[PDB]
Protein backbone atom coordinates (compact mmCIF):
# COMPACT_ATOMS: atom_id res chain seq x y z
CA UNK A 1 0.00 0.00 0.00
CA UNK A 2 1.49 3.53 -0.77
CA UNK A 3 -0.80 5.94 0.07
CA UNK A 4 -0.97 4.51 3.57
CA UNK A 5 2.67 4.36 3.53
CA UNK A 6 3.70 7.38 3.15
CA UNK A 7 1.77 9.34 5.36
CA UNK A 8 3.69 7.51 8.15
CA UNK A 9 7.06 6.99 6.58
CA UNK A 10 7.02 11.43 6.18
CA UNK A 11 6.12 12.03 9.67
CA UNK A 12 8.98 9.21 10.96
CA UNK A 13 11.51 10.96 8.70
CA UNK A 14 10.41 14.84 9.83
CA UNK A 15 10.63 13.53 13.51
CA UNK A 16 14.31 11.67 12.76
CA UNK A 17 14.84 15.42 11.05
CA UNK A 18 13.77 17.71 14.22
CA UNK A 19 16.17 15.00 16.12
CA UNK A 20 19.09 15.13 13.70
CA UNK A 21 18.72 19.16 14.01
CA UNK A 22 19.57 19.20 18.09
CA UNK A 23 22.93 17.18 16.72
CA UNK A 24 24.04 20.69 14.75
CA UNK A 25 26.35 24.04 16.48
CA UNK A 26 24.42 26.32 13.97
CA UNK A 27 27.19 28.38 13.76
CA UNK A 28 28.46 28.30 17.30
CA UNK A 29 31.26 26.03 19.16
CA UNK A 30 29.37 23.21 20.17
CA UNK A 31 26.00 21.60 19.77
CA UNK A 32 24.32 20.60 23.41
CA UNK A 33 23.98 24.02 25.29
CA UNK A 34 25.44 22.43 28.80
CA UNK A 35 29.13 22.17 27.15
CA UNK A 36 29.38 25.95 26.63
CA UNK A 37 27.48 27.16 29.77
CA UNK A 38 30.43 24.33 31.63
CA UNK A 39 33.52 25.93 29.53
CA UNK A 40 32.67 29.47 29.44
CA UNK A 41 31.13 31.74 31.50
CA UNK A 42 27.15 32.91 31.10
CA UNK A 43 27.91 36.92 30.73
CA UNK A 44 30.15 35.82 26.90
CA UNK A 45 28.30 32.57 25.66
CA UNK A 46 25.34 34.44 25.10
CA UNK A 47 25.83 34.73 21.78
CA UNK A 48 25.74 30.98 21.12
CA UNK A 49 23.40 30.39 23.39
CA UNK A 50 21.19 32.95 21.03
CA UNK B 1 51.61 19.29 30.35
CA UNK B 2 48.54 17.18 30.56
CA UNK B 3 46.14 16.17 33.43
CA UNK B 4 44.91 12.51 33.17
CA UNK B 5 43.96 10.29 35.94
CA UNK B 6 43.81 13.06 39.07
CA UNK B 7 41.21 14.34 41.08
CA UNK B 8 42.14 18.19 42.47
CA UNK B 9 40.06 21.49 43.00
CA UNK B 10 40.88 24.73 41.79
CA UNK B 11 39.89 26.57 44.64
CA UNK B 12 43.77 26.41 46.39
CA UNK B 13 44.99 27.75 42.95
CA UNK B 14 42.72 31.21 43.65
CA UNK B 15 43.12 32.15 46.55
CA UNK B 16 46.86 32.79 46.73
CA UNK B 17 46.11 36.19 47.01
CA UNK B 18 49.72 36.80 44.77
CA UNK B 19 48.22 36.79 41.23
CA UNK B 20 48.53 40.11 39.45
CA UNK B 21 46.01 39.07 36.98
CA UNK B 22 43.75 36.50 36.05
CA UNK B 23 42.05 36.16 32.63
CA UNK B 24 39.93 32.76 32.29
CA UNK B 25 38.19 33.07 28.77
CA UNK B 26 36.07 30.04 29.55
CA UNK B 27 34.59 29.50 33.10
CA UNK B 28 35.04 30.66 36.61
CA UNK B 29 37.15 28.43 38.32
CA UNK B 30 34.26 27.28 40.74
CA UNK B 31 32.10 26.94 37.75
CA UNK B 32 34.57 24.74 36.04
CA UNK B 33 35.11 22.79 39.30
CA UNK B 34 31.12 22.06 39.80
CA UNK B 35 31.07 19.64 36.28
CA UNK B 36 33.51 17.37 35.60
CA UNK B 37 36.01 17.78 32.41
CA UNK B 38 37.15 14.70 30.39
CA UNK B 39 41.25 16.35 30.32
CA UNK B 40 43.24 19.97 31.53
CA UNK B 41 46.08 21.08 29.72
CA UNK B 42 49.22 23.36 30.71
CA UNK B 43 51.01 25.69 28.51
CA UNK B 44 53.41 27.68 30.11
CA UNK B 45 55.88 30.30 29.42
CA UNK B 46 57.44 34.09 30.31
CA UNK B 47 56.47 37.51 28.50
CA UNK B 48 56.68 41.01 28.92
CA UNK B 49 54.44 43.35 30.57
CA UNK B 50 53.63 44.78 27.85
CA UNK B 51 52.38 41.93 25.94
CA UNK B 52 49.71 40.34 28.37
CA UNK B 53 47.09 42.78 26.58
CA UNK B 54 47.61 40.86 23.63
CA UNK B 55 47.14 37.22 25.04
CA UNK B 56 43.23 37.11 24.46
CA UNK B 57 40.89 35.44 21.99
CA UNK B 58 40.50 38.03 19.16
CA UNK B 59 43.61 40.02 19.04
CA UNK B 60 46.41 40.94 17.10
CA UNK B 61 50.28 41.93 17.89
CA UNK B 62 53.64 40.20 17.47
CA UNK B 63 53.04 37.80 19.97
CA UNK B 64 49.81 36.80 19.73
CA UNK B 65 50.33 36.01 16.11
CA UNK B 66 53.82 34.41 15.91
CA UNK B 67 54.01 32.33 19.26
CA UNK B 68 50.54 31.50 20.27
CA UNK B 69 47.19 31.71 18.53
CA UNK B 70 44.15 32.29 20.59
CA UNK B 71 41.30 30.67 18.86
CA UNK B 72 37.83 32.07 18.97
CA UNK B 73 36.33 28.76 21.21
CA UNK B 74 38.89 29.47 23.79
CA UNK B 75 37.80 28.27 26.81
CA UNK B 76 41.01 28.08 29.14
CA UNK B 77 41.81 30.17 31.62
CA UNK B 78 44.90 32.73 31.83
CA UNK B 79 46.71 32.83 35.34
CA UNK B 80 49.45 35.38 35.34
CA UNK B 81 51.57 37.01 37.72
CA UNK B 82 54.88 39.01 38.98
CA UNK B 83 58.32 37.20 39.98
CA UNK B 84 60.90 38.91 38.96
CA UNK B 85 62.82 38.92 42.19
CA UNK B 86 63.97 35.34 40.73
CA UNK B 87 63.93 35.29 36.78
CA UNK B 88 66.00 37.94 36.51
CA UNK B 89 69.26 38.96 37.60
CA UNK B 90 71.46 42.41 37.17
CA UNK B 91 73.95 42.54 34.24
CA UNK B 92 71.63 41.39 31.68
CA UNK B 93 68.87 38.35 31.81
CA UNK B 94 68.97 37.27 28.23
CA UNK B 95 68.54 33.40 28.75
CA UNK B 96 64.82 33.98 27.56
CA UNK B 97 64.10 34.00 23.77
CA UNK B 98 61.06 34.59 21.88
Amino acid sequence: LGKLQDVVNQNAQALNTLVKQLSSNFGAISSVLNDILSRLDPPEAEVQID
Amino acid sequence: KRISNCVADYSVLYNSASFSTFKCYGVSPTKLNDLCFTNVYADSFVIRGDEVRQIAPGQTGKIADYNYKLPDDFTGCVIAWNSNNLDSKVGGNYNYLY
